[PDB]
Order: C-alpha cells, then sequence, then structure tokens
RNA sequence: GGCAAAAUGACCCCGUAACUUCGGGAGAAGGGGUGCUCUCCUAUCUUUUGAUUAGGAAAGCGGCACAUACCAGGGGGUAGCGACUGUUUAUUAAAAACACAGGACUCUGCUAAGUGGUAACACGAUGUAUAGAGUCUGACACCUGCCCGGUGCUGGAAAGUC
RNA sequence: UGGAGGACCGAACCCACGUAUGUGGCAAAAUACGGGGAUGACUUGUGGCUAGGGGUGAAAGGCCAACCAAGAUCGGAUAUA
C-alpha cells in the first residue's frame, strides 16, 4: 500500500517508487523538486542514512532517510505545455522586455558596437559572455567546479 | 473561489529586483498583477490522516494546492500539500 | 467550506458617505 | 515625390474579387435610396378618453439640389523591409531601429546558480530543473550543408616542468 | 442565446506624423489644419526608491532640474597651456 499523496520518511519507503517535494535536511522543509508534474526516483535503500535518488536534472544526490516525501508526481502537468500567444501573457505574468546584446551601445555591454550588427573578432573574439566578462556557453562554471566536484567526489 | 481561506493568507509586497539597497539586482522583472501569499504547511505534520476538501488555482506556485480537513490532530484543515497528481479528492496519510 | 462567516459586520462606510 | 490642396464620408438596402494561417481580406471593390404632404396597416401606447411618434407600403407635391448648413473613409493593382498592437534619439531622425510570443544552446541539486557590497546581508524566492540566469534568432510554413586547423570554453592521462 | 478580443470606427485622454506659421516668436520647443492608439505592453493623481564611473534604459550613447562619451556646487587651485 503506497497511496497517492501520502507521505512519510524515506526509510519507510521501497525502491523504484515516484516521488515529490523531498527536503534535503532531515526535517528542514520540501525543497527538492516541486514544480508542476515533475518526478524524482529513488534508485535503492542501503542502511546507511542516506538514499540514492535520481532527481530531474537527471543526476543524482543521496538523502538521509528521516528525510521526507510525498508520493506521485506534483499536479498540473500541461503547465509546462501550454505556450502564451502575445506579450501582454508575459507581461502579466511578471516578466519586462529583455534587451540583447549586440544592440547596445559598447559602452554598456561587452557585445555591443558595430556600424550593423557585430559582436567580436575572428582572431580575438572570445564567445558570447554576459554583462559582467562572464562566458555562458561551452560549459562554463567559473571555479564552482570546486564545489561540483567535491560533493560528487563525496561518492 | 472568491477568496483563499482566511487563515492562511498574507501580502508580501512584489520587488521588482531590488535588495534591501534599492538599487537594480535580477533583471527583467517586475510590473505584473498583485500577488498574494498562501501560507503552505511545506514540512508534513505529526502523524494523522485528512481528506482533500477542493483544489485551488494559485499564482506562486504551478502547481495546484489542496485544503485539506484534517480528522486527526486537530488541525480542522491545514492550507494543503503541493498537489499530488492523482487523486483530486481523497485521503492521506503524513507518516504512518 | 465557507471562506467567510460574516456577521452583524458592516462595510464601505467612507465610500457610501462618499457617494452621499 | 500628387508634399499640399481637392475629393470621398452618414444611415438603409443591393451586391462583393484575388488570396488564406479558413480567423479573415471586407466599410472589399461596384451601385441604388434618403425631403415633405394624406392614407393604411402594422406596433404601441396608457403619457385615460383613441390618438399621438416610427417603419414600411403607395399616391402626390416643390426645389437644380432633399445625410441640403455642421458633422463626416479616396480607392484599386503590385514589389522591399518588418510578421502585426506596441517602444525609442524630451527640444531636427519614430523607421527597415528595439521589443515581441516562438526556438536552441549553455549554467544551477538549493546556503541554487547568477548580482550589488569589503562584509554582514539582501535580491534569486516565503521559488526548487515544466524552475531561475545568460546568450543568439525573432509569428507561420519549408528548412536548415561542410570545417574544431585559429580564438575562446572544456574533459583528461602518467611524463617532465614546476 | 451568449459576449471574447494585446478586435474595429470614433470624442475624453495621451502621444507627436505631415504641411504652413512663427525663427529677440505667443512661447529658450508653441499655434492652425489634418494624424495614430483609444479595455490595454493603457492614461493619470498622490506619496516613497534607485545618485555620478553611479543610477535608470522595449537600447537612441538616451535621461538624471531647460546644454550628459560621466550631473551640480564647494574645495586642491591663482591647476596647467
Amino acid at each position: 500500500n503506497s497511496m497517492i499523496g501520502s507521505s512519510m520518511p524515506l526509510g519507510m519507503m521501497r525502491i523504484g517508487t515516484i516521488i515529490h517535494n523531498i527536503e534535503m535536511n532531515p526535517g528542514q522543509g520540501a525543497k527538492m523538486v516541486r514544480a508542476a508534474g515533475t518526478n524524482a526516483k529513488i534508485l535503492k535503500e542501503p542502511a546507511k542514512g542516506k538514499c540514492l535518488i535520481k532527481l530531474p536534472s537527471g543526476d543524482t544526490k543521496w538523502i538521509n532517510a528521516k528525510c521526507r516525501a510525498t508520493i506521485g508526481t506534483v499536479s498540473n502537468p500541461s503547465h509546462g505545455t501550454k505556450k502564451l500567444y502575445k506579450a501582454g501573457q508575459s507581461r502579466w505574468l511578471g516578466i519586462r522586455p529583455k534587451v540583447r546584446g549586440v544592440a547596445m551601445n559598447p559602452c554598456d555591454h561587452p557585445h555591443g558596437g558595430g556600424e550593423g550588427k557585430s559582436k567580436s573578432s575572428g582572431s580575438r573574439g572570445r564567445t558570447s559572455v554576459s554583462p559582467w566578462g562572464k562566458p555562458c556557453k561551452g560549459g562554463y562554471k567559473s571555479a564552482s567546479v570546486k564545489k561540483k566536484k567535491k560533493r560528487l567526489a563525496e561518492a | 473561489r472568491a477568496r483563499a481561506l482566511r487563515q492562511f493568507t498574507l501580502s508580501t509586497g512584489k520587488s521588482a529586483g531590488r535588495n534591501s539597497s534599492g538599487r537594480i539586482t535580477v533583471f527583467h522583472r517586475g510590473g505584473g498583477s498583485k500577488r498574494l501569499l498562501r501560507r503552505i504547511d511545506l514540512k508534513r505534520s505529526t502523524s494523522s490522516m485528512g481528506i482533500v476538501e477542493s483544489i485551488e488555482y494559485d499564482p506562486n506556485r504551478s502547481s495546484q494546492i489542496a485544503p485539506v480537513r484534517w480528522i486527526k490532530g486537530g488541525c480542522q484543515k491545514k492550507m494543503n500539500t503541493i498537489e499530488k497528481f492523482a487523486p483530486p479528492r481523497k485521503i492521506l496519510e503524513p507518516t504512518t | 467550506s465557507s471562506n467567510n462567516p460574516n456577521e452583524g459586520s458592516v462595510k464601505r462606510r467612507n465610500a457610501k458617505k462618499r457617494i452621499g
């Protein structure tokens, strides 16, 4: 009897199930997967406090057994599918119009300038860069690779 | 629904990407529609059971939210559980 | 399932008054 | 450079093309009618007494002229750019510039990434990958070839070099 | 029967497209006649916030008290040339 909407610690949870609304620290409060209809999935139960979970990001983590979850995927699966159809919809949600790089005068974004469209060089030009010299394509992480690799190689 | 449940409404003002010092921090947002905040019990309760009373459209977190009239613990209605998918009115157990 | 038990509680005094 | 000026305009009726995303083009284009008088019937109207006001029949009657003054769309055919409504150089440029929903890539497992500061800390967000940030393009349809040698970005091996 | 539209025509309103006027003018940016949108990415009143290498920007090097490729005013300072 694993029934939908119910919660419990993972210690009373069986392998292969589907879950959402996990909490990272023991009882802190559900901060893991929460969005409209997105489902994690457990992978095993070694009785060492930890439980290996596969998250929607594809990657996986270990959560203490005394932590909790909610059976079944979150509600409302379509929201990730509904395509808006004008500008007013964004505006209502809260957005404002976002301006690109190659538009701004060079004084304002590293991609500026040009007499007509252009951004960077054929030798010099580094890549496409954020407003603060940080590059955004290629797999860039900016020395948070330290944190990533530490928490990974804890496996 | 006309209003939310009076126990759970709370109006935190917007912040169009400004920190505690009123400069622009996260660009491109602000200007939308006045929301409220529905205080959700995001850390489950002590062992009990409840009956889903309704399902309400929720502006903040995409999913819908379900006030559950509780039969145990004297809760007599908590704001909800982030909406479980399958059952639209059924019975829950937060812990065995 | 009521969302508002009201009573002999009144509203919009300083709106009515202004209309008058 | 038909700039300006002119002209068309209203209501009712007749009829209305290419094209198509089959929603539209479309007030498409192209025409007719418009006054008052009495009578008849119709409706309608309690503002009582039966007539009055409007519509539509049909017979006159006058004027060159009957939305008579004021008010009030020029239209059609075909390229380019942009999909469009929008926004911008207050105070010489309103556009083909910008945005725009739509698309892809990259980053983030939550003390989230990223941002401001020295720093607490705040935004992110009482949000949790159907999420948030950045980047390029810009509805739709058809589609998106080759090259990683250069610049960058990146994974990684023991060697030497530190 | 219904009454949706970043729907349509058009005053309030805002905005500022063309011509002509004016060019110590009526005015250190207006007027006349025509123009565009006109339930929305709307217009506005009130009050609060962001402050100079900074703000803010549907991005024009635009705007920040009538003159912004780094405001105004004091001061270094009778800067230098």
